[PDB]
């Protein structure tokens, strides 16, 4: 993640100095659709695990937890995505399999939630700037959109 | 405070024209905060 950071941070000091429909905006641009399906995977994981670091604050999640501990059994865990309804079922199951449950099939809501924060922050940031930047110097670009 | 009163009277929206308010809230915040704690706050009942 820190080097995809860097990686931005290139790409923002190519974008330096760029008048709206610039040329190099432009090719950013055209990269961008080009590598669309991994943008788009990248800004999933992004999406994911901001709105799991949200859902398991909810008071439904909450419910759902059950156990003394504070720990969710992995089917609680899929019954109340479920519910929630704001994952489909691939990326529950993607969500699962990076829980991290014990030999118990209990997972640290808390500890999931909270391990990709901090690690994906920069990253996440860098990626917004650059949406943001490539947005306002290309306004009419249904791609970008 | 005095509006947490009127919340699950059957009777809510009585002059405001949408009489939905209660199902468009259940529809909206139904997933994130629970259907059924929901429908016990807006005196709801979701099988009628």
């Amino acid at each position: 993640l820190d080097l995809q950071k860097d990686m931005v941070v290139m790409l923002l000091s190519l974008l330096e100095g760029n008048v709206v429909n610039g040329m190099i905006a432009r090719q950013m641009v055209d990269m961008l659709v080009e590598s669309s399906s991994n943008v788009e995977m990248i800004l999933k994981f992004f999406d994911m695990f901001l709105k799991l670091k949200d859902i398991v604050g909810s008071e439904a999640f909450q419910d759902y937890v059950t156990d003394p501990r504070g720990l969710i059994s992995k089917k609680d865990f899929q019954k109340a995505m479920d519910s929630q309804k704001q994952f489909t079922g691939p990326e529950i199951q993607f969500l699962l399999s990076c829980s991290e449950a014990d030999e118990n099939e209990m997972i640290n809501c808390e500890e999931f939630a909270n391990r990709f924060q901090e690690p994906a922050r920069d990253i996440g940031f860098n990626v917004a700037v650059l949406l943001t930047n490539l947005s306002e110097h290309v306004p009419h670009d249904p791609r970008l959109r | 405070q005095w509006d947490r009163l009127v919340l699950n009277t059957p009777s809510f929206p009585s002059n405001y024209w949408d009489k939905f308010v209660k199902r468009k809230v259940l529809d909206k915040h139904g997933d994130i905060f629970g259907r059924e704690r929901i429908a016990e706050l807006l005196g709801m009942d979701l099988a009628s």
